[PDB]
């Protein structure tokens, strides 16, 4: 009949209502890194910014629990995971962050997601060395044949004692990143500073890095 | 510490009133019962429509009860109620919060509801006064992540949560009913009886157990599995359900004999099963695993009928009519592909 | 590019060896 | 049901060595990745040691590296720690967990009061 | 001029022919003069009586009358002879180009059957490479991206381009094949309609040499905007990058052959008279190639910064490297550049026979690397293969 | 040892002792309804039997 013609057409014509809804913001899905943030509105806690014309999505996790096998599945189109580590009845929470890296970074849905960890806390790191009478040795035991690499940017202030002891956690997580890698994703290791308008731009710079050795991949270039 | 070793123990010795009466309660096996009658065979099940329409990957889907319409839920950040005859869609719902797991079509066709990673489930009117999709409520009293939820009616519906518990809601008042504790791990999928009147839970604790809506309950645990659940649905008749999980096994339970029937595994198989749905009579068991491909099991057999294979990435869903007439699969690439 | 003027240099060759067959068959008729 | 008992554990002075053992039962041993808890008195739960799939990959905390050897029979299916030359302030509940899927690398487990895949503990006290 | 021997030759026979009628008209009432000029085809001679050997000039309407021209023919005649039975027979061993030319001739000969084979056999392994990597592009439903897009467009602007020359090389051994007849059997031939399905081919091959730089360019101009480019690009150009690989040679062909209909009119369309219609299509060619080097150079520079970094397990970065620059060379045709700027006119001697050689070769085998070093060898496309090979088989045997 | 985890155990002993007092039926009298029920609806489920074309709605 004409009249289930007349509402047939008219259903036809909301896919143009909304498929042209839908590639205005398939637009601003695709130009929008979304990253997430977890260390070691009441339960995702989302972060807009804008750094240089670019639109970044943060995403607090810490509204749920910490049995995080089942929701960490979520976040596998994330560009990057955040992955801030603070420095310091020694609980020993530095072993604690390196083995949620290890699970990570072996997980089955998080073996294309590359990580920008940043090294926390070094002035209360900085001030356990020299107040700290023995060492922070006795749970790192491979700390005393351990020396600074040459390739090393030691800013002062700090002690060489104190450098060696910061870039040895860093190369205890690239000991875990270089294991089983395989090239399709890489780890970003930092030290945190004054946060306003130098932090974010490390983000900001790594963020490029992967999304253009993400296309160089995908032409085989590397 | 003092009274409490013994309390440990004593839980332990009672255990063992359960798994010695419910041996004895065994006289047979499901396979040794159902070897006479005869396999269905090859079903080859083809690729009728493919919806196109999301951004991102998709966690959850579910039927209308007029077997038509359809809502998905992606974690771009946007809600689809689809058309399943003509690939059109009526809605597309902007959601608040862009990680969403778990989706819902009201039985009289009304609302929908959704929920993730916000602790929120949240309300939609599809029938509203001006014509929009604008929210009702939102339920916030969660204080974990939501994996899945299911409409009672149009006034009431019970959720289940990743902190271990399920509630029992009244979206009028906007405030709990029931509170059903006693899972461990958790609580990933939720499915009500046809009477609803009962439901089961499948936690990450391997242990799917049973409560009671009215009372708030739990009657009877079940506890085969080896790893965590990722699914659960109910055989048609509300006396039996199936079990998927992370160790590459279903498992056919049942209320009445409070034990595990069959095992529905294949050694070439190791990856875990996203979620489980069974036909209208109840004889075919479907299951959508992490590998890109769904296996039709032969729910009373435990042979593996057919094999439906349209997906370029992991199925995150599974649906299948109230008629029995088809069967939507969603999966991590956006699509939606209904097969018959 | 280099196709093209391969062809026309081809094309160039093709015209005067046809010039010469025809003198030919004029010489020989 | 997944259930791991385990044993030993007991008082010893400084110096001498103990042995601790989980008979598993209830799921297929030889295809998860065991591992051993630590819950030191007023501290939270702190891993100590891996072993893989079957025997190749073998982890630990530097803390214990070089004193605990960890063991796995999968006939038995059992999970042993055989542990040397113990500290004062080694004395903690011990508990053997497992990594919650088959064939896997990754493991969420050293958490809270609430886990599953979980034994029910044995104090090791060791003091003088 | 040059390009159109046979048809100048043709009009100036004519010409000599209806002039030496003309000029035999004129001739007075003759006694004697027994066999009294019968105009052979070749020249005309006059009225001859004991005559052993008659001398008149080579004639002019000859391609090669400027060395001939201080020379005389021969002809003897009561009647005119023949000798091997020829009907019409005389000594035109005067008139006639030397050896020297025709070997010169006969080696360059070999030269260009040498050189067209060799592409016919490189266009051959191209188009058949192409139209199984445009069925796995087409059917293997994973592979549909916009990257993949501007492959397939690029992969399907090389079979456009090497079908319309083996198009255009099979209608010059027809045109040029045939056997000569009459003067009718002539000017069917030099006619505008004989040649009209030849000119088509000239026009049709045109569009699909410059459709090929525009698509190489194309998929230069893409990869260098998702790089520096800090997100995913929003609205994704791809009816801006489709417009500039199959438009904008549009823009010099047409150009050209309302040009070449008009002015510089020849039997096809394949012989350039004039260099400067010529330049309207090197000049997106030129344009182009020069382009993909300077994006060529940008990438390489930076493919390097993202070898600086990671280097230590790397411990090499020379055969990766080596890899990854010749892999990328076929994608943006660089290997144009190495003889571009020895143009047609400044090449002449054995560096004209060079250019035709490294270009024809390379740019023949150039569909077939792109098929293999993009289509048969991407490690997500062996992935998707080694899925529905494995389905196929467990589904129907198992 | 805290007694606030004490009770948590008495929780766990208080749903164990209603979980003892079921009336559990036999399996080869409750598996035979499930192969009674499959049997019955068999004719009436479009995904064992096939549908012509005529009747399917989505093609």
């Amino acid at each position: 009949t004409e009249d289930q013609r007349n509402e047939e057409k008219a259903q036809r014509e909301a896919n143009k209502k909304i498929e042209k809804q839908l590639q205005k913001d398939k637009q601003v899905y695709r130009a929008t890194h979304r990253l997430l943030l977890l260390g070691a509105t009441s339960g995702i806690f989302e972060t807009k910014f804008q750094v240089d014309k670019v639109n970044f999505h943060m995403f607090d996790v810490g509204g749920q629990r910490d049995e995080r096998r089942k929701w960490i599945q979520c976040f596998n189109d994330v560009t990057a995971i955040i992955f801030v580590v603070a420095s310091s009845n020694q609980t020993n929470r530095l072993q604690e962050a390196l083995n949620l890296f290890k699970s990570i970074w072996n997980n089955r849905w998080l073996r294309t997601i590359s990580v920008i960890l940043f090294l926390n806390k070094q002035d209360l790191l900085a001030e356990k060395v020299l107040a700290g009478k023995s060492k922070i040795e006795d749970y790192f035991p491979e700390f005393a044949r351990y020396t600074t690499p040459e390739d090393a940017t030691p800013e002062p202030g700090e002690d060489p004692r104190v450098t060696r002891a910061k870039y040895f956690i860093r190369d205890e997580f690239l000991r875990i990143s270089t294991a089983s890698g395989d090239g399709r994703h890489y780890c970003y290791p930092h030290f945190t500073c004054a946060v306003d308008t130098e932090n974010i731009r490390r983000v900001f710079n790594d963020c490029r890095d992967i999304i253009q050795r993400m296309h160089l991949r995908q032409y085989e270039l590397l | 510490g003092s009274e409490l070793d013994q309390l440990r123990q004593e839980a332990e010795q009672l255990k063992n009133q359960i798994r010695d009466a419910r041996k004895a309660c065994a006289d047979a096996t499901l396979s040794q019962i159902t070897n006479n009658i005869d396999p269905v065979g090859r079903i080859q099940m083809r690729t009728r429509r493919t919806l196109r329409g999301h951004l991102a990957k998709i966690y959850a889907m579910h039927w209308g009860t007029d077997s038509r319409l359809l809502v998905s839920a992606s974690q771009d950040g946007k809600l689809i109620i689809w058309d399943s005859y003509t690939t059109n869609k009526v809605h597309a719902i902007p959601l608040r919060s862009s990680w969403v797991m778990t989706c819902a079509y009201a039985p009289s066709g009304n609302y929908v509801a959704c929920g993730g990673l916000d602790n929120i489930c949240s309300i939609y009117n599809l029938k509203t006064r001006e014509g929009n999709v604008r929210v009702s409520r939102e339920l916030a009293g969660h204080t974990g992540y939501l994996s899945c939820c299911r409409f009672l009616d149009d006034n009431q519906i019970v959720t289940s949560s990743g902190d271990t518990t399920c509630a029992l809601w009244d979206i009028e008042t906007g405030q709990q009913t029931t509170t059903f504790t006693g899972h461990t791990g958790d609580v990933m999928s939720l499915s009500l009886a046809p009477d609803t009147r009962l439901f089961v839970s499948g936690a990450c604790d391997a242990s799917a157990k049973l409560w009671d809506v009215r009372e708030g309950m739990c009657r009877q645990t079940f506890t085969g599995h080896e790893s965590d659940i990722n699914a659960i649905c109910f055989f048609p008749n509300g006396n039996a359900f199936a079990t998927g999980s992370d160790d590459a096994t279903c498992r056919l339970f049942d209320l009445r004999a409070d034990q595990e029937l069959m095992t529905y595994s294949h050694d070439n198989i190791i990856c875990g099963i996203t979620s489980v749905s069974f036909s209208k009579s109840g004889r075919l068991l479907l299951a959508g695993y992490d590998d890109f491909n769904c296996n039709v099991w032969d729910a009373l057999k435990a042979d593996r009928a057919g094999v439906l294979a349209g997906h370029d990435n992991r199925v995150s869903c599974l649906g299948v009519t109230d008629d029995g007439m088809a069967v939507a699969t969603g999966s991590w690439d956006s699509f939606l592909k209904i097969w018959n | 590019h280099s196709q093209g003027t391969f062809t026309s240099d081809y094309s160039k060759y093709l015209d005067s060896r046809r010039a010469e067959d025809f003198v030919k068959w004029l010489e020989s008729t | 049901q997944v259930q791991l008992q385990e044993s030993g554990g007991g008082l010893v002075q400084p110096g001498g060595s103990l042995r601790l053992s989980c008979a598993a039962s209830g799921f297929t041993f030889s295809n998860y990745k065991m591992n051993w808890v630590r819950q030191a008195p007023g501290k939270g739960l702190e891993w100590v040691s891996d072993i893989s799939q079957s025997g190749a990959s073998i982890s630990y905390t530097g803390s214990v590296k070089g004193r605990f050897t960890i063991s796995r029979d999968n006939a038995k299916n059992t999970l042993y720690l055989q542990m040397n030359s113990l500290k004062p302030e080694d004395t903690a509940v011990y508990y053997c967990a497992r990594c919650p899927a088959p064939f896997t690398r990754d493991c969420f487990d050293v958490t809270s009061t609430t886990y599953a895949y979980r034994g029910q503990g044995t104090q090791v006290t060791v003091s003088s | 001029p040059s390009g159109q021997v046979m048809d100048f030759l043709f009009e100036k026979w004519k010409l000599y022919g209806d002039q030496c009628h003309h000029n035999l008209s004129l001739l007075p009432p003759p006694t004697e003069l027994v066999c009294n000029r019968t105009f052979d085809k070749y020249s005309c001679w006059p009225d001859t009586p004991a005559n052993t050997t008659a001398n008149i000039s080579c004639p002019w309407y000859l391609p090669w009358h400027h060395k001939v021209q201080h020379r005389f023919v021969f002809k003897r005649c009561g009647q005119w002879v023949r000798g091997p039975r020829g009907q019409p027979w005389r000594d035109a061993s005067q008139c006639q180009m030397d050896g020297e030319e025709i070997e010169v001739q006969k080696e360059v000969a070999k030269m260009y059957s040498s050189f067209q084979v060799m592409y016919t056999v490189g266009y051959s392994l191209s188009l058949g490479a192409l139209l199984l990597a445009l069925a796995i592009l087409g059917g293997l439903s994973k592979l549909h991206c916009t990257r993949n897009a501007i492959h397939a467009n690029l992969f399907a602007s090389f079979v456009l381009k090497a079908s319309s020359v083996l198009v255009i090389d099979g209608l010059l051994r027809t045109r040029y094949s045939q056997k000569i007849g009459d003067d009718l059997s002539v000017s069917t031939w030099l006619s505008d309609g004989a040649v009209a399905g030849c000119r088509v081919a000239a026009v049709f091959m045109q569009y699909g040499i410059v459709a090929n730089y525009c698509w190489l360019l194309v998929e230069g101009l893409y990869l260098h905007n998702l790089l520096g480019l800090a997100t995913l690009p929003e609205r994704s150009f791809f009816s801006l990058y489709l417009g500039i690989g199959w438009g904008a040679p549009m823009l010099f062909v047409v150009p050209w052959a309302v040009v070449k209909c008009l002015f510089e009119n020849v039997q096809c369309w394949t012989s350039n008279d004039n260099m400067g219609f010529w330049w309207i299509l090197r000049f997106p060619v030129f344009l182009a190639i020069l382009i993909n080097f300077f994006i060529f150079v940008r990438i390489v520079q930076l493919l390097v910064a993202k070898l600086r970094a990671r280097q230590m397990h790397h411990t090499d970065y020379k055969f990766r490297l080596a890899k990854s620059t010749l892999t990328l060379i076929p994608l943006l045709g660089v290997h144009e550049v190495v003889f571009a700027f020895v143009t047609d006119e400044h090449a002449q001697g054995t560096l004209r026979s060079a250019k035709l050689f490294f270009d024809l070769f390379l740019s023949s085998f150039q569909g077939l690397l792109v098929a293999v070093l993009y289509c048969f060898l991407n490690k997500e496309v062996q992935s998707e293969l080694r899925r529905r090979w494995h389905r196929w088989r467990l589904g129907k045997v198992l | 040892n805290n007694t606030a985890s004490i009770a948590q155990a008495r929780k766990l002993v208080e749903q164990l002792k209603m979980e003892a007092n079921i009336d559990r039926i036999k399996v080869s009298k409750a598996a035979a309804d499930l192969m009674a029920y499959c049997e019955a609806h068999a004719k009436e489920d479009p995904l064992l039997t096939p549908v012509p074309a005529s009747e399917n709605p989505f093609r």
